[PDB]
RNA sequence: CGAUGUCGGCUCAUCACAUCCUGGGGCUGAAGUAGGUCCCAAGGGUAUGGCUGUUCGCCAUUUAAAGUGGUACGCGAGCUG
RNA sequence: UGCUGAAAGCAUCUAAGCACGAAACUUGCCCCGAGAUGAGUUCUCCCUGACCCUUUAAGGGUCCUGAAGGAACGUUGAAGA
């Protein structure tokens, strides 16, 4: 509603084509498509796309703000690009990248080898520190938790992989 | 006088060819188990088959409302130590398509074997295409 | 002999 | 986390969101505060 | 690949010279031709079908005789079948002998065991005999309680009770091959294969790798 | 009431889950080890003896564990008595 | 347990969408199995004669031929009441 009645403004290289219900972009980074809901209706006046409630459906706000966001956030990657980091606190884990397999040495018993997908390219300044840098936001936030979620943080070392600047409330040991 | 009565020798009997894709399930199925009867017809018997033959293209492509997708489940006894077995909608439609229309409509029917025989008019398939084509099978659309 | 006999 | 039957805010920071048709409790400030089946 | 069509042979010992003995069965692995290949064109899926062996001339009737006679092999007892896993093309009359046991470390055997008859519930089911002593009247080796009362009402299906013992298809998983012969066209498996001596066995690569 | 044979033991079971073990998780006044508690889960497994007619119980010694119930307090045209 | 994400300028694992996640479920292993009357498929083999009658019918009868194969019999079997 709030969140749908704001155009967004699409910039510098928009090449924002409709099909239907589906919506390609093609960019300075690269190109995202995404099919978008039923109960919405994009339009490509004024330069900027403008998304409104399609008639006949029940829920065509909550849809078209959520159309609105993940619309404005893709072309924001297709535009500039996100990133994420990643710290390892805790002795003996390093993080060394092979290409796009990245080898975590978490200290379980053995490597951990950690596939990426298409997108996402990934950087390590130092051995705690990991960087991925893709367009899409849910792809490399997926294969951030995933990463993540390999070995969590501890609630009593700090010990783990974690986001950047994400403060972990560490209970002292009783 | 007396009332009329079908003959078993003599009821001419049509083919029909019925699409299924996006269609409900329970719909369909009823104006199956109608039209597999015989109700449609004037010349009406209880007792004799009157129905037509009926090929479901595309069982595949039905369609249930409501979240019946993932939570019809189908439940089905082996008759043995306790081995109640159950399957949901989607791994029927993804196992064996045509079980679906076939427990639909074999449930809408009469039982006894006047039942079974008028059940065995229906031939239900998956795919778009039937070997059937050597008895004109026209559109019956619904 | 009160073995089969419910008494 | 508690399984209980009345799911009541015990926090500042809980807030209750109904998740899968559930009622849940999540207090980002402190993990003994989740609950359900509220 | 494929399995081999073979007979078993006795048993019998072989000393490896670090000192262990080990028991091995022998089976007489004879040259498979193959008869006729199944294809998914006709048949919807693929198989080869072999035979072994030898028969009488006098004991062939002609509808076997003709499907002998078709494809280039000569008449043995029995006809089998393999599934052809994906990436093997085999023409009929191919004469497949030991050599892929010859490189393969562990084996499938299938045979029909030794029928013991009409077998009680002791020797079926291991059923546990009643007392021997201590009053027991005519009840020492039957099979007690069959059920429960009213509720139920009746036998439940599969309760093991007493019946035709042996005489069925076994399958014996992951023998180790310790020697391959094939001047002899042997195969000594270690262990012990389903069957009497000198019946018909199906020796297969081990699937449970 | 012109008859529906009991307690316990033996033999054979079968189901439920309100889970004893194994398996998966949340919280912990959770450092680790080991626990407590709650949620999911019924595939498989789930002692031997002394005493007692005993079920139960106590005890000795194990076990990963020595589940809790239904089935005419399952089971005598199967046995015992 | 998450990712992205509004409804609800925030927040949110969820409404749209996406990913993980157990000895349970479906497969994978093994055995039975086309009486699966919806009775399936593939290959091979075997039959290539004349006439009359009547309710000229998916009809009856007569003579001549009995084919592939089967069964019977016998010797039997680490098969079997
Ligand atoms: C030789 C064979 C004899 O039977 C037995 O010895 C058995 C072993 C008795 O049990 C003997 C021994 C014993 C201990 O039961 C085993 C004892 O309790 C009874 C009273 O007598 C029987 C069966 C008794 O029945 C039982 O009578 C009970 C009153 C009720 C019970 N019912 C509820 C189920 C019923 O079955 C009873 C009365 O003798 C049956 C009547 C018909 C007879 O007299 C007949 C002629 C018998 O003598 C007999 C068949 O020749």
């Amino acid at each position: 509603s709030r969140v749908a009645k704001a155009p967004v403004v699409v910039p510098a290289g928009v090449d924002v084509k409709i099909n239907g219900q589906v919506i390609t972009i093609k960019g300075k980074n690269g190109e995202l498509t995404r099919t978008l809901n039923d109960a919405v209706e994009v339009k490509h006046a004024d330069n900027t796309l403008t998304f409104g409630p399609r008639d006949g459906y029940a829920d065509g706000w909550a849809q078209a703000g959520t159309a609105r966001a993940l619309l404005n956030s893709m072309v924001i990657g297709v535009t500039e690009g996100f990133t994420k980091k990643l710290q390892l606190v805790g002795v003996g884990y390093r993080a060394a990248v092979k290409g796009n397999v990245i080898n975590l040495s978490l200290g379980f018993s053995h490597p951990v080898d950690h596939q990426l997908p298409a997108g996402i390219t990934a950087e390590c300044p130092t051995q705690t520190e990991i960087v991925l840098k893709g367009a899409d936001k849910q792809v490399i936030g997926q294969v951030a938790a995933d990463l993540r979620a390999y070995r969590r943080p501890e609630p009593y070392k700090g010990k783990g992989v974690r986001y950047a600047d994400e403060v972990v409330r560490t209970k002292e040991a009783k | 006088m007396k009332t009329f009565t079908a003959k078993p020798e003599t009821v001419k009997r049509d083919w029909y060819v019925v699409d299924a894709t996006g269609k409900t399930l329970g719909r369909l199925a009823t104006e199956l188990a109608r039209r597999l009867r015989g109700k449609h017809k004037a010349e009406y018997t209880p007792h004799v088959d009157t129905g037509d033959y009926i090929i479901v293209l595309n069982a595949d492509k039905v369609a249930v409302t409501g979240n019946k997708r993932t939570d019809k489940v189908y439940y089905h006894h082996t008759g043995h130590i306790g081995g109640i077995k159950q399957a949901t909608f989607e791994e029927m439609i993804a196992r064996r398509p045509e079980r679906v229309i076939e427990i639909a409509v074999k449930g809408m029917l009469p039982k006894g074997p006047l039942g079974r025989a008028m059940f065995r008019k229906l031939k239900v398939y998956a795919g778009n295409e039937h070997n059937h084509a050597a008895q004109q099978p026209q559109v019956l659309d619904i | 002999m009160t073995h089969s006999m419910r008494l | 986390m508690k399984v209980r039957a009345s799911v009541k805010k015990l926090c500042r920071n809980c807030k209750i969101v109904k998740r899968d048709g559930v009622i849940r409790v999540i207090c980002s400030a402190e993990p003994k505060h989740k609950q359900r089946q509220g | 690949m494929i399995g081999l069509v073979g007979k078993k042979v006795g048993m019998t010992r072989i000393f490896t010279e670090d000192g262990v003995s080990i028991p091995v069965t022998v089976i007489e692995v004879e040259a498979n031709r193959v008869t006729q290949v199944k294809d998914l064109a006709n048949d919807g899926y693929r198989a080869i079908q072999v035979t072994t062996g030898a028969k009488k001339a006098n004991r062939v009737t002609k509808p076997e005789a003709g499907h002998f006679a078709k494809a280039g092999v000569e008449a043995g007892r029995g006809l089998w079948e393999f599934r052809l896993a994906e990436g093997e093309e085999f023409t009929v009359g191919q004469s497949i002998s030991v050599e892929l046991f010859a490189d393969v470390k562990k084996v499938d055997v299938t045979g029909t065991s030794k029928g013991k008859g009409f077998a009680g519930t002791v020797k079926r089911w291991n059923f546990r005999t009643q007392d021997a002593t201590h009053g027991n009247s005519l009840s020492h080796r039957v099979p007690g309680s069959i059920g429960q009362n009213q509720t139920p009402g009746k036998v439940f299906k599969g309760k093991k009770m007493a019946g035709q013992m042996g005489n069925e298809r076994v399958t014996v998983q992951s023998l180790d091959v310790v020697r391959v012969d094939a001047e002899r066209n042997l195969l000594l498996v270690k262990g012990a294969v389903p069957g009497a001596t000198g019946s018909d066995l199906i020796v297969k690569p081990a699937v449970k790798a």
